[PDB]
């Protein structure tokens, strides 16, 4: 075997401690760039001027933060959809202050995110499984998709995108709130259902797993040591769990196929993540939530409030708020 | 199963059909008729559209009284 | 031996289509009169007198609008009984006054206990342990913080959330903009809990579903499963080599793994529910000192977390007026915060 | 509360002559604004020109005064700056303008009317939200 | 019933079209029936189009998104993309519906009465899927057919009326491309140019010579791609590098189509020019930037000196520079300063807007425009109520841009989990173990462990 | 053989029965004008 037919050997090789793999050789440098670019940015990067106004934000440790307000601030409004790269700033200092490190660190992540996708097909690939856990997966992708790189399109500036930081994200969604009203979007609401219900589901089958454990422990063991790594009888009893939840609500409402019930568990979460990103990545094209301000009026005319309206008075008071230095014309258009 | 009549069973059946041709459509214009003569409008105390305000009233009826709030209420309704 | 107390509950143990129980005595009626009452008060139910609104498809609103609405402020923790006296048996006059919101919290109270005992009988009869029963604390915990912990600490029962759609959504903004409640590390929790949870759902659903072991013809491989079958229906070892080789790390012991299942959001739920236990109390996590003692000496200093702050006075004095009418504010708009333009 | 014929008694003229609206013309008046005007005049600002807006007493200041039907009929006509110094059909729909405002080509006589009454009942029955903007949502 | 069931299919109900991969005349019939659904679509949908249409009002306050596309073609509308001829959208939508008919026949025929495998009945029409001549023959038939369609874009361009272009001197209007772009480094330096801001890939096409010439370049390698794909067999470093199966093959045609549903919503979005704003609306970016020159206009007319009025940033209130020099409008839409539309570029010099044409050479016309697409923003809710979420009812607007834009996004997005999910069964059926795991021969466990 | 009234029963026209007759008020709704 020659050179590159040796390295295509190691790469694709199913004794790698960690799989590598043809998706690996493009994850592993992005990745490694994305991370080191983020921490050295979250520890020391000044402020960014995230509005184009002249206005830095903060965003590093170092610069007055906290784990819980810093942030790697988006790249200049001023930018746009402009393509910013250390290359194209005529110093590190240029680059640092119109938030080069935010577009840095999200393009090498959403490629080597997109390439972890592609490396969970591959190693099922490699090792005989069914190839569908990259699909799953997809679900939370297209999430990161819709907020790092979907919504900024159609806004037409990466200083929309969301922040990489925990303060930030409450921003983003609050100022989200204000300008497409997303509580009232239908694929926010079937995303909620689908963390909810994921969460509920998971708890669920968490329980009742756990609740039918055969005994195979004395009382003073851990029940987990009833069971051991690669044994082919199954380590709990499914007829005495259906046979419980079934009595709890009624029998047709059970699952007593352990396939079924483990399909069930990963399409709930993940169609319901689907919408989400769907919602967050067409609201990117301000088809928003539901509008029923002033949607109930009396014999006379005068407008009798819901509690949509109510919504309405609160959405307002983000709306005027927000970037309170930016706006000079009265439509916030984008 | 648990001894009940299946489901299926019963909702395919001619008897069922019978009886609930007629109960179902029965039902139907019941609640229909609640909201058609008013009477839900009374019953739970729900403005009509002509109620919620007087005509040149520019304030809401809003109780402020914990235990004179039955007798704020029909003030408020005397006032319309 | 065999009285009755004995034939009443053989009768209600039968395994029958739906089962009773005990617990079903308390139950079915607290369960049906809660789903009932929010029914009927979003169906022909106003909130006019208590809080300036419609609230019910009779007036217009659509699934989305509807709600049974919390009393006004003016009743404060009014148990609200339609007996009582406030509405002093008055029917029309007690749904006028929010008594449907007090009647619906109280009887789902009563009705989350007897599903939670539910569990436990069934779980007693049926033989397994009740881990089950045990992971639903977690929804009673967080009814009873947010649905009546938080108002009791509160003036009344009118900042509770009001059961509807979007009246949901007016507390959600409400819990930002006056409590910053995003900030709580409680909340935060909270959010990991059922983010995590549901990771948790999806990753375990889909590992299983492409691990399976072909057990049938069928390109279809639902078929190929027997509930009575002693065998593992997916490869544990496989599953394992692959999250191993792709995340670093992997569940070997399936019974910690399902442990896992139930640990994660129902504590999760539990931390968010100490969290509004101190927004009762306005015991908030609003502000970092630091950033205030900062920004307010230092003109050029700005973070998200000041940023964040800026909206949460806006929803405040933009929202207030009418959110909260029994205060009568009167906010001249000069007074009214509002950045450039808009 | 209803919607009176006193509610939709407005004034015709600038002597004191008062017209009284049906339903009919109410209705056709709501739909006809939000058909040619709204995009503009929701809720009776103006979202290219928010100093001037669509108040009974702006209107009664204007040059000639416009918190008459007459006024309003003749405005959609012939449009003014608010001192009646410079007409400016050109980048105000009207019929004058229908040309270049296809939307007015198919309003009638009896249309203008409906949009006028439309104009004078609504802060009739919504008040200081009337030209109010955000701040009375 | 034959292969009609799960247990001699292998297939679920749910799964009932896998039932239909080996069985080349039912899927004939699936497939025309399918295409009957497209084109009775595009038939009916635009006959519901112009008995709704009001022929004064703009289309894009009418919730149109198909007489756009036939306006675009220089059908049945004149200056300024006035409509003067209704009878176009008419012929179209009928001729869709009476054909749809002809092809709904046709596959209910293939479907439930024609041969269920055409390889005995016809050596032309049946095909084993491992057949990769008969793949790419049938490829190269397809090819030919698409390349005739773009040089009917030609011909209707050149030869038959031409096409709108609100680019024309003098205002938009229905014009006859004489002189197409033919160079091969102008058209396939579109396909070289940045995604990003400024640049925009193929949707920055700004001018209609560029659009033919690329359909002349596109409809001749399609044809010429045909022809080779007919006379061809894959070659031996492509027969290593795909999975041949019917599968495999759909879910490269999952790909492509979600990777060109993308292309489309960023082309809606974006290009004003084959999407004329006179049919569509204004984009997102021209609605912003209508909004300052909206308020320049009328700041100047009440005596503001707009090129040296400092905002309360200190950055111009009217104008300001781009990041490379260029003189820009200021405000939040600093970021849209790439836009480029007619009403605009008068205004534009070489150094960006001129400050002498601001001042002096603003007409009547382009006040009217702004103002028009200021207000017609491509931003509502999803019961259509135009505006900002803060709105309250009465406009009754969302911009054909956002219903383009959002549904070939959610489209294009399932495509892309459709393709993972075909090429990742594809790839396991091929292998043999799309059905799980051989207990008795478990590859893990002939493998060393990892620690 | 199969008996008629059961738990069963009541379960399903406690929910039916108020069901069917919300349904008719809500589509009369549907006719009501300000
Ligand atoms: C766990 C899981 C188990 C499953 C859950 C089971 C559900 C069962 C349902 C139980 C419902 C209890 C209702 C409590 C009503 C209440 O409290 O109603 C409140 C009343 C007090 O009334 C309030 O009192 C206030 C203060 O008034 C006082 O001060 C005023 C101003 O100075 C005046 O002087 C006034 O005259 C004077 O009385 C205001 O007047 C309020 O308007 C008025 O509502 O207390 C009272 O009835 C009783 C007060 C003492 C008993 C408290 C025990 C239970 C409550 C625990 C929660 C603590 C909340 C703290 C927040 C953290
Ligand atoms: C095959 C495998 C491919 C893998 C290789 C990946 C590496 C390369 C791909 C880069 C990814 C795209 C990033 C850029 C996105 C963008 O800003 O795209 C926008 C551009 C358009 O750009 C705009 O183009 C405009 C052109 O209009 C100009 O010209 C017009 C002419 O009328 C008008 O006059 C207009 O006013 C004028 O401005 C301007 O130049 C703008 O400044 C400019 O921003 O669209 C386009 O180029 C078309 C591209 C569409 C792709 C959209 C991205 C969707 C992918 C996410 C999918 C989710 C994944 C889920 C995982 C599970
Ligand atoms: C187990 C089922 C159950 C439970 C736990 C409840 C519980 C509740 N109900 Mg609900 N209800 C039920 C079934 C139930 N109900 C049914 C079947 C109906 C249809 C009729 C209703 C209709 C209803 C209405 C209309 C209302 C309630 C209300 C209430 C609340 C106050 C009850 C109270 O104070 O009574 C006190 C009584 C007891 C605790 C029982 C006492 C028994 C003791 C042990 C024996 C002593 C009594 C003695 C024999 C009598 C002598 C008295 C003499 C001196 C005069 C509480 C949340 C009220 C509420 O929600 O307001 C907001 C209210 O208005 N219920
Ligand atoms: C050209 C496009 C195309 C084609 C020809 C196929 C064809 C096929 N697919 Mg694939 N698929 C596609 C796109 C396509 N798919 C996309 C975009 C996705 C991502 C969502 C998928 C995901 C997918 C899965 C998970 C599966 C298939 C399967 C199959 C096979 C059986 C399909 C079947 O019987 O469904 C029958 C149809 C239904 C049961 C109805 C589906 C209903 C959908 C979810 C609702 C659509 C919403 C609609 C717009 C609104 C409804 C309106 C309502 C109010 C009336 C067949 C080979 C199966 C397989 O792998 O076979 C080998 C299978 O399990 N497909
Ligand atoms: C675009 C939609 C579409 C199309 C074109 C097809 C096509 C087809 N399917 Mg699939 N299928 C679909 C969606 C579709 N399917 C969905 C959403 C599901 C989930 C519910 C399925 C589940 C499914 C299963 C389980 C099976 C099929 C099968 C078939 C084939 C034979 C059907 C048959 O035996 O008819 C029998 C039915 C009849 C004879 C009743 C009449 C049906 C006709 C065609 C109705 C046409 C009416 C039309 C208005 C008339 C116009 C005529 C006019 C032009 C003159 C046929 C090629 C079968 C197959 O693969 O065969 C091997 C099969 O087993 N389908
Ligand atoms: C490319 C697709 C497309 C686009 C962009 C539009 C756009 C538009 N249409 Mg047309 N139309 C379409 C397809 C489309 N339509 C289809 C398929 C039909 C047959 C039902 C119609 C028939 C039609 C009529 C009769 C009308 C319109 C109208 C309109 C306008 C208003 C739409 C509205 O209010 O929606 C409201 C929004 C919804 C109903 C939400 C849609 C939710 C879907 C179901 C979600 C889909 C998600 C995904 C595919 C599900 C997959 C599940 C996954 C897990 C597998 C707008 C310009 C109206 C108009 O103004 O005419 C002049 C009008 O009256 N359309
Ligand atoms: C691409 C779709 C398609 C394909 C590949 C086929 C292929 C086949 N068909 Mg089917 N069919 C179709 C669609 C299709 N048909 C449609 C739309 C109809 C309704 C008119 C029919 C109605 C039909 C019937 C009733 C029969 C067939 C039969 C046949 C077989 C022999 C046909 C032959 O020898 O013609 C030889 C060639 C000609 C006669 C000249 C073709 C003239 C065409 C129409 C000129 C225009 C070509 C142009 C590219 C079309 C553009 C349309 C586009 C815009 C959609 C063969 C398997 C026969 C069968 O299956 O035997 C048992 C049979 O009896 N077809
Ligand atoms: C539907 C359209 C279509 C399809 C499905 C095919 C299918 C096929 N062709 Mg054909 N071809 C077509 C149109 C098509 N062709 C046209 C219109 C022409 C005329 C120019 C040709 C001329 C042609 C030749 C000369 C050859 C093929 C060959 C092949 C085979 C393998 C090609 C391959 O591996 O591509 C994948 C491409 C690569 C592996 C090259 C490197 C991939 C880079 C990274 C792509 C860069 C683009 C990237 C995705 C992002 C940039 C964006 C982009 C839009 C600019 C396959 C059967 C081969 C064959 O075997 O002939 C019999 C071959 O030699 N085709
Ligand atoms: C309160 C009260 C009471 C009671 C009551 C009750 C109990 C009631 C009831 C009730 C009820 C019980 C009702 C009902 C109802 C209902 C309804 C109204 C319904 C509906 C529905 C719907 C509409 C549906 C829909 C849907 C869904 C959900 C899903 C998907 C699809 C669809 C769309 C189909 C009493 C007297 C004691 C006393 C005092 C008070
Ligand atoms: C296979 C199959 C399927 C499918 C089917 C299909 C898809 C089909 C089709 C179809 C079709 C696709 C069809 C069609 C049609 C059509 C028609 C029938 C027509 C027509 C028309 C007309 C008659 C017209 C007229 C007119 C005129 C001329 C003018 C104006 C007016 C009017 C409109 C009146 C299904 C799913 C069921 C399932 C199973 C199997
Ligand atoms: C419903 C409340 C449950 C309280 C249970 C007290 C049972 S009490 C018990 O009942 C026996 C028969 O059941 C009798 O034989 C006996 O005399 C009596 O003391
Ligand atoms: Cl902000
Ligand atoms: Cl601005
Ligand atoms: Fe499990």
């Amino acid at each position: 075997a020659n050179l590159w037919e040796r390295f295509c050997n190691w790469v694709t090789s199913t004794d790698n401690r960690l799989y590598v793999g043809w998706f690996g050789v493009i994850m592993i440098p992005t990745l490694l760039a994305a991370t080191i670019c983020f921490v050295i940015a979250f520890i020391a990067a000044p402020p960014v001027d995230i509005d184009g106004i002249r206005e830095p934000v903060s965003g590093s440790l170092l610069y007055g933060n906290n784990i819980i307000t810093g942030a790697v601030v988006p790249s200049s409004n001023a930018i746009g959809l402009h393509f910013y790269p250390i290359w194209e700033a005529a110093s590190l200092d240029e680059w640092l202050y119109n938030g080069g490190p935010y577009q840095l660190i999200i393009f090498h992540f959403l490629l080597g995110a997109s390439c972890y996708m592609g490396r969970q097909w591959e190693l099922s690939y490699r090792l005989g499984m069914r190839p569908w856990i990259c699909v799953a997966y997809s679900a939370p992708l297209a999430s990161a998709f819709a907020v790092f790189l979907i919504y900024p399109i159609g806004q037409g500036s990466f200083s929309d995108g969301m922040p990489l930081g925990i303060s930030g994200t409450f921003n983003f969604m609050i100022v989200f709130q204000a300008e497409h009203n997303i509580l009232m979007h239908p694929f926010h609401q079937l995303g909620v259902a689908g963390v909810f219900g994921g969460a509920l589901f998971c708890a669920m089958h968490g329980s009742l797993v756990t609740s039918s454990l055969i005994r195979e422990t004395t009382e003073t063991e851990s029940a987990n040591y009833g069971y051991k790594f690669g044994q082919e009888e199954e380590t709990y009893n499914i007829v005495a769990a259906h046979g419980y939840f079934g009595r709890l609500i009624f029998q047709y409402a059970s699952f007593n196929n352990s396939r079924s019930l483990h399909f069930f568990l990963a399409a709930w979460p993940v169609v319901g993540v689907w919408f989400a990103a769907l919602g967050i990545s067409t609201m990117a094209f301000n088809l928003n939530g539901f509008n029923f301000n002033h949607s109930v009026i009396d014999a006379k005319g005068n407008v009798i409030n819901t509690w949509a309206d109510i919504i309405n008075r609160a959405n307002l008071g983000m709306e005027v708020m927000h970037e309170r230095n930016a706006h000079n014309f009265p439509l916030d258009l984008a | 199963t648990t001894g009940e009549r299946p489901f299926s069973d019963i909702i395919t059946s001619v008897r069922y059909w019978v009886i609930h041709s007629i109960t179902i459509p029965a039902l139907f214009i019941a609640g229909w008729l609640f909201v058609s003569t008013g009477l839900a409008y009374d019953v739970f105390g729900t403005p009509r559209p002509d109620s919620y305000y007087a005509q040149e009233q520019r304030s809401i009826p809003l109780v402020t009284d914990r235990f004179e709030a039955k007798q704020q209420v029909e003030t408020f309704l005397e006032q319309l | 031996e065999r009285g009755w107390f004995d034939i009443l509950d053989d009768w209600l143990k039968r395994d029958r289509f739906v089962f009773v129980g005990w617990s079903g005595i308390l139950l079915f009626p607290c369960a049906y009169l809660a789903l009932g009452g929010w029914l009927t008060g979003t169906t022909f139910v106003t909130s006019w007198y208590t809080h300036g609104l419609a609230s019910s498809y009779l007036e217009g609103c659509n699934f989305l609008t509807v709600a049974v609405s919390t009393p006004a402020n003016s009743m404060g923790h009014s148990l609200l009984l339609l007996w009582g006296p406030e509405a002093q048996g008055d029917f029309t006059r007690w749904c006028q006054l929010g008594g449907l919101w007090t009647f619906i919290a109280l009887h789902g109270a009563f009705g989350l206990i007897g599903f939670m005992l539910r569990q436990f009988e069934i779980a007693r009869l049926v033989g397994v342990r009740p881990y089950n029963a045990i992971a639903f604390s977690a929804p009673i915990a967080v009814f009873v913080s947010v649905f009546l912990i938080y108002p009791l600490g509160q003036s009344s029962w009118f900042f509770a959330p009001s059961f509807g759609v979007a009246a949901i959504f007016r507390f959600l903004l409400f819990f930002q903009g006056f409590h910053n409640w995003t900030l709580n590390p409680f909340h935060m929790m909270g959010v990991a809990g059922v983010l995590g949870g549901a990771l948790l759902c999806a990753i375990h659903g889909a590992t299983v579903e492409n691990t399976l072991f072909q057990d049938g013809e069928g390109a279809s491989t639902f078929r190929a499963f027997n509930p009575t079958q002693a065998e593992e229906t997916y490869s544990m070892v496989t599953a394992n080599r692959f999250w191993s080789q792709i995340f670093g790390i992997a569940f070997s012991n399936k019974r910690w793994l399902h442990f896992f299942m139930l640990f994660v959001p129902v504590t999760g739920l539990w931390m968010s529910a100490i969290g509004v236990v101190g927004l009762a109390l306005n015991l908030r996590s609003y502000d970092f000192i630091s950033q205030e003692i900062r920004a307010a000496e230092d003109p050029e200093f700005e973070t998200f977390y000041t940023k964040n702050l800026l909206l949460n006075e806006g929803i405040r004095a933009w929202m207030a007026p009418q959110d909260q009418p029994h205060e009568n504010f009167v906010f001249p708009e000069e007074v009214l915060p509002r950045g450039n333009a808009l | 509360a209803e919607l009176t014929p006193e509610v939709l008694t407005v004034p015709l003229n600038s002597e004191g002559k008062t017209i009284t609206l049906t339903e009919k013309q109410y209705l056709e008046g709501k739909r006809l604004f939000q058909y040619a005007c709204a995009s503009c005049h929701v809720g009776g600002i103006t979202k290219t020109n928010p100093s001037l807006d669509l108040r009974t007493e702006t209107l009664a200041l204007a040059t000639p005064p416009r918190d008459n039907i007459e006024g309003l009929v003749d405005y959609m006509k012939n449009p003014t700056t608010y001192d009646g110094e410079q007409e400016i059909a050109e980048v105000h729909p009207s019929l004058r303008s229908a040309d270049i405002f296809p939307k007015m080509r198919n309003l009638t006589e009896k249309d203008l009317v409906a949009i006028a009454g439309h104009i004078l009942v609504e802060p009739k029955i919504l008040g200081d939200k009337w030209g109010g903007g955000k701040v009375y949502y | 019933a034959t292969n009609r069931d799960q247990e001699s299919s292998g297939f679920a109900w749910w799964a009932g079209n896998a039932r239909l991969i080996n069985l080349s005349g039912k899927l004939l019939g699936a497939h025309v029936a399918h295409a009957g659904l497209i084109v009775f679509w595009a038939g009916a949908m635009t006959l519901f189009e112009l008995a709704h249409f009001i022929p004064e009002k703009p289309m894009y306050e009418q919730g149109l998104i198909l007489i756009p596309h036939i306006a675009t073609l220089g059908w049945g509308v004149g200056p300024g993309g006035e409509v003067v001829d209704t009878f176009p959208f008419f012929v179209v939508g009928v001729v869709h519906l009476i054909s749809s008919a002809v092809l709904g026949f046709g596959g209910v025929y293939h479907a439930i009465r024609g041969p269920e495998t055409l390889e005995e009945y016809s050596s032309f029409f049946g095909y084993d899927w491992k057949d990769k001549n008969k793949m790419t023959t049938i490829l190269g038939f397809h090819l030919i057919v698409l390349g005739i369609g773009a040089l009917l874009l030609v011909a209707k361009a050149m030869f038959f009326g031409g096409l709108y272009d609100t680019w024309a001197p003098g205002g938009g209007d229905v014009r006859v491309i004489t002189n197409p772009t033919l160079d091969p480094r102008v058209i396939f330096g579109y396909l070289l140019k940045s995604p990003f801001g400024g640049e925009g890939w193929i949707v920055s096409v700004n001018n209609l010579e560029d659009v033919v010439g690329g359909h002349i370049w596109i409809g001749l390698i399609c044809i010429a791609g045909g022809i080779w794909h007919i006379l061809t067999t894959p070659f031996g470093w492509a027969r290593r590098a795909f999975i041949w199966s019917g599968e495999a093959y759909l879910s490269y045609s999952l790909g492509a189509l979600s990777m060109m549903g993308f292309i489309a919503t960023c082309f809606v979005w974006f290009n004003n020019t084959v999407y004329p704003s006179e049919f569509y609306g204004p984009t997102g970016p021209e609605a912003s930037q209508a909004q300052a020159m909206t308020f320049l206009i009328r700041d100047q007319k009440l005596g503001a000196n707009v090129g040296s009025a400092q905002g309360p940033t200190g950055l111009g209130k009217y104008l300001m520079r781009s990041p490379t020099g260029e003189i820009i409008f200021g405000g939040e839409t600093m970021r849209f300063w790439d836009f480029r539309g007619p009403w605009l570029e008068p205004l534009r010099g070489p150094n960006g807007l001129d400050l002498n044409k601001i001042k002096n050479d603003i007409q009547p016309w382009q006040e009217r425009r702004a103002a028009e697409y200021m207000t017609h923003a491509p931003l509502g809710s999803l019961n259509s109520v135009g505006g900002v979420a803060t709105e309250i009812n009465s406009v009754n607007f969302v911009s054909p841009r956002s219903w383009l834009a959002t549904s070939h996004f959610v489209l294009a997005f399932f495509f892309l989990v459709g393709h993972l999910w075909h090429a990742g069964r594809a790839r396991a059926a091929a292998a043999g173990f799309e059905k799980g795991i051989d207990r008795e021969s478990e590859p893990v466990l002939s493998m060393p462990s990892l620690d | 053989s199969y008996p008629i009234f059961t738990v069963r029963w009541v379960a399903v026209h406690t929910l039916a029965v108020p069901t069917i007759f919300f349904l008719g008020a809500i589509a009369a709704m549907q006719f009501i004008q300000r």
